[PDB]
């Protein structure tokens, strides 16, 4: 799991090793050691090979620095992403999908790690699905009723208005539903009694 | 000297509000590159193609070959990871039912086409048609066009038949009409609007899909 | 040059002796003695990779020659678009991808056990029981604590250019 | 051969560096496309102009050679009418504010309508909530709030 | 080379003279006259900031 961090480390380490190993290359020079060339050749002769050694080592340094800049840009992108998740997943609750883990995001907890961060994303995942018959609206007195917050479902005979993310059926009352238009327009609308809380109170 | 746009003074007064009395269901298109061709370059063959003396001379340059090959291999693995991340966001390959009753909405132009040997949608066919050995080798992608088509078809089927639910966990079936009602509630417009203008919205959506087809077919820019 | 000479259908002009391409490499030639055109194809070459389950698991490995037909190899041979895979037993059954070879082919070490290459499976098919009057509502939940590991910083390395290039 | 090898190695290094930078750009685009798949396709996005110009209703992916094409279906309001708006309303000396919507006037009558679509409704205590007296709100108007 | 020589606990084999590392730089040596092992440490150096 920690590969993302470990990988990074290795990469950097690998580069350094390569860089150091580039000190043991001839690049066309008689030897890979400056001291040996200086001790075995006069300056007029030595400088010819030392030029090749210097050019090779400078080119290796430039390659290392270029790849380090590219990798640092990659790590800066990842660090901006980590700061975004800290701001939005940790310091708040992210409504964005799959930004702070699969499932609905409840919270997140940061945890340091060597040259990196680790977010424990506590998410809410619905588990047990039940089939139901659903209708977009309901007709009581010719007026189509739509649910304020929730959905109309049926266990076969009775109609309930339950929130969408958790099956908690409730009686269909005017508190749960609001009317808009008649029932000659909607498709899939059904008939059902819409209980009125005020009716029994007025009765007594 | 170019103009920045038509001057349009907003008729603002401290007690005047303009409310919209209608809507359009606009289908826009956004194309995003995801991966680049996976290419691997053979250092020795390219620099010293079939030359023992040249290879010996090249051996003195230390670990240039290993680092170049590692860079290209990392780029190729990155392309595979990019495609996997972008498309393989669906755990199970959902498929739309044979009965296409989506509240009047017509997805025949984007659902997979069994007729073609590759299960690729019509607009996907249009998109594919419009877009077009010296030590250099072009490695093939891990996910073939067929597999990416399967992933996109799974995404479309899950979306159509289950709303956003399939992104959170187990995919929950739901009528596409009620799905669109929820989408309307999301943007701050009551759901009764969708139910009362379902036929109009379906016609607008189908016309927008047709316009997308025509735009892709005609203009290749 | 070095290459494979094959009979060609190209319609060379009478005065032309060679045929080049965008690379300007010799793509065709004309036999000086008998005036017949020959297409030149690059001598087959390509990377050689090794599909190996962890040595801790097994020492048996398969060898992939990338992008080479299964005819140019010296010598349990599978010809996929990725290349020629030698040491992998082709299996019609499809499982999840284990060691991605490419072109939709992934190789896994499985049951005596050997390395089997197969068209990787894109997860489990699941037909949603969709209908215009059916909604599935979840009756329960689970609080899942997942992990997300992000690199934030890397080693701060400085290099003494003078000392490195010209140490003492 | 020394010069040839030096030049060709320089060419290969230049190619690989250009490829690394281009691949970084393509990976930024791929991360953006993965985000759009997660948040526009797998869900409905509140972020503005992220999933198309308008109010995002849904998105549909479509594979294309080395890329993904998102069809963003969005809700764009079409025909706008002017109205006279009052931040609150006084019926019995108590200011009334719309629970979810806005007060508009077609010249003589006052309605409370959802903000992004004209569905006027008769003002009632269910459509509005009271807060304080009627000597603070600026622009408040007089009207009657129907009591069911 | 240039560096600081320190008494070492490395167990050089009788025939081995130098001690290299991943850097391929001489980490240890065997004093040719007195058969003892000496660790070689690069002379201290580093950036000078203000
Ligand atoms: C659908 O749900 C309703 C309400 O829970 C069920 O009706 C009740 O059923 C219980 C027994 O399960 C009885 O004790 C109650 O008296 C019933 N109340 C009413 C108002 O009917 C109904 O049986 C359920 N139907 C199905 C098919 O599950
Ligand atoms: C819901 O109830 C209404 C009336 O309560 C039904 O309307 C009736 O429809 C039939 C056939 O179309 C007519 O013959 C009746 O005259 C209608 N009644 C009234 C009062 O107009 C409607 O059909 C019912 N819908 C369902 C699905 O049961
Ligand atoms: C969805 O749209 C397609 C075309 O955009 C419709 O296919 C057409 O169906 C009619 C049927 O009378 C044929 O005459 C046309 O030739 C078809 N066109 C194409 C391009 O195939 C399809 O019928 C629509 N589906 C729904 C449910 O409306
Ligand atoms: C809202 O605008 C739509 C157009 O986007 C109107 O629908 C059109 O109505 C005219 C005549 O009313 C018809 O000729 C067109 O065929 C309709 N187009 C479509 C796509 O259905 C709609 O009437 C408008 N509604 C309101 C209340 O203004
Ligand atoms: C919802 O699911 C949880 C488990 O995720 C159920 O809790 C389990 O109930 C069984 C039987 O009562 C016990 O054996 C387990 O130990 C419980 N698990 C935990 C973690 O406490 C719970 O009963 C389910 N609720 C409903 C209404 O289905
Ligand atoms: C503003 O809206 C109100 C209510 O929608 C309109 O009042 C109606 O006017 C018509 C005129 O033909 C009468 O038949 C109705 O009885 C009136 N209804 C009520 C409840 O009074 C009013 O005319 C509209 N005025 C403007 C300028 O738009
Ligand atoms: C709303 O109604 C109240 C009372 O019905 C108005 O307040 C009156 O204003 C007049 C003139 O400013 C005074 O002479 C009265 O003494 C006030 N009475 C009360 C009870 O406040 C108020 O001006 C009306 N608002 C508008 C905008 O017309
Ligand atoms: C809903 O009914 C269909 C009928 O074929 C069934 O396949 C499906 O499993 C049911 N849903 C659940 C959650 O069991
Ligand atoms: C659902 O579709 C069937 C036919 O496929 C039709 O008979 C029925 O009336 C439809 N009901 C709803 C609510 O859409
Ligand atoms: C030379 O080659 C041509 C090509 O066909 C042939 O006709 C001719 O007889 C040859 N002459 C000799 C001397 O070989
Ligand atoms: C080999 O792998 C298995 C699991 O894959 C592990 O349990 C075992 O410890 C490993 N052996 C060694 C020597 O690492
Ligand atoms: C390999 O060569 C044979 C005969 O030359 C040919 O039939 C086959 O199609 C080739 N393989 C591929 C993948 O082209
Ligand atoms: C795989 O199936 C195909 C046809 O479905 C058949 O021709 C082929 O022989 C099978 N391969 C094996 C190894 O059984
Ligand atoms: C609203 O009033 C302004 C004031 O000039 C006018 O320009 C505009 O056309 C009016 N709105 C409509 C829909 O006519
Ligand atoms: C709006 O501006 C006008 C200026 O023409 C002013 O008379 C009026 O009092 C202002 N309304 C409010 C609520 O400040
Ligand atoms: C040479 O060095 C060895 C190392 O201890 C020593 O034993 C020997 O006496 C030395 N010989 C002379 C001539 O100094």
């Amino acid at each position: 799991a920690l590969g993302k961090l470990q990988d990074v480390v290795n990469q950097n380490a690998q580069a350094l090793n390569t860089l150091v190993k580039q000190l043991s290359s001839n690049f066309g020079a008689i030897s890979s050691v400056l001291n040996d060339i200086l001790s075995r050749l006069d300056p007029p002769e030595a400088e010819v090979q030392i030029d090749r050694l210097i050019t090779g080592r400078l080119q290796s340094l430039q390659t290392y620095v270029t790849q380090q800049l590219i990798r640092a840009a990659e790590i800066r992108a990842s660090a901006n992403l980590a700061a975004t998740k800290m701001s939005e997943c940790v310091l708040g609750q992210s409504k964005r999908v799959d930004f702070c883990g699969k499932g609905y995001h409840l919270m997140s907890f940061p945890q340091s790690a060597p040259h990196g961060v680790v977010f424990l994303h506590v998410t809410y995942v619905p588990a047990q699905e039940k089939n139901f018959t659903t209708a977009p609206a309901i007709c009581h007195d010719g007026k189509a009723h739509f649910p304020r917050e929730g959905v109309f479902v049926s266990n076969g005979t009775h109609w309930f208005v339950t929130q969408r993310n958790f099956y908690e059926p409730q009686i269909i009352t005017t508190d749960n539903t609001f009317v808009s238009g008649n029932c000659d327009v909607v498709i899939g609308i059904v008939n059902n009694t819409v209980y009125d809380p005020l009716q029994p109170e007025l009765d007594s | 000297t170019m103009s920045l746009g038509v001057e349009n003074s907003v008729a603002y007064s401290n007690n005047s509000i303009a409310i919209p009395t209608n809507f359009t269901i606009s289908v826009t298109t956004e194309i995003l590159p995801v991966s680049m061709t996976k290419t691997s370059v053979d250092c020795t063959m390219y620099i010293c193609g079939d030359s023992t003396e040249c290879s010996n001379l090249l051996l003195q340059y230390g670990s240039f070959c290993t680092q170049l090959n590692r860079a290209l291999t990392g780029i190729a693995v990155e392309q595979d990871k990019n495609t996997q991340e972008v498309f393989a966001q669906v755990k199970q390959i959902y498929k739309t039912p044979p009965i296409k009753d989506f509240g009047g909405f017509n997805f025949s132009q984007i659902l997979p086409d069994p007729s073609k040997p590759s299960k690729r949608s019509f607009i996907e066919d249009l998109l594919f048609n419009k877009v077009t050995f010296n030590g250099l080798t072009v490695l093939p992608p891990l996910l073939t066009d067929e597999m990416i088509a399967q992933y996109t078809s799974a995404l479309l089927a899950g979306t159509i038949t289950s709303g956003w639910t399939f992104g959170a966990g187990a995919a929950l079936q739901i009528p596409f009409a009620m799905q669109m009602a929820y989408r309307f509630n999301g943007i701050g417009v009551t759901q009764n609007v969708l139910y009362e203008n379902q036929k109009l919205i379906a016609n607008q959506f189908n016309s927008a899909i047709g316009k997308i087809q025509d735009s892709l077919s005609s203009t290749a820019s | 040059g070095t290459g494979v000479l094959t009979e060609s259908n190209k319609k060379f002009l009478p005065f032309q002796q060679f045929g080049r391409d965008i690379a300007d490499t010799t793509d065709a030639v004309r036999d000086p003695q008998t005036l017949e055109i020959l297409d030149i194809t690059p001598c087959s070459f390509g990377g050689v990779s090794v599909i190996t389950p962890g040595t801790n698991t097994s020492n048996q490995v398969a060898v992939l020659y990338q992008g080479v037909n299964c005819t140019e190899v010296p010598v349990n041979v599978f010809q996929t678009r990725a290349g020629c895979l030698i040491g992998a037993e082709h299996v019609n059954n499809s499982y999840e991808c284990d060691i991605p070879i490419g072109a939709g082919i992934c190789a896994s070490y499985q049951t005596s056990q050997s390395i089997i290459a197969y068209t990787m499976s894109l997860g489990v098919e699941n037909s949603v029981a969709y209908s215009n009057n059916s909604i599935a509502i979840p009756t329960n939940f689970t609080i899942s604590v997942t992990t997300e590991i992000l690199p934030v910083s890397m080693t701060k390395t400085s290099v003494d250019c003078t000392m490195y290039i010209c140490g003492d």
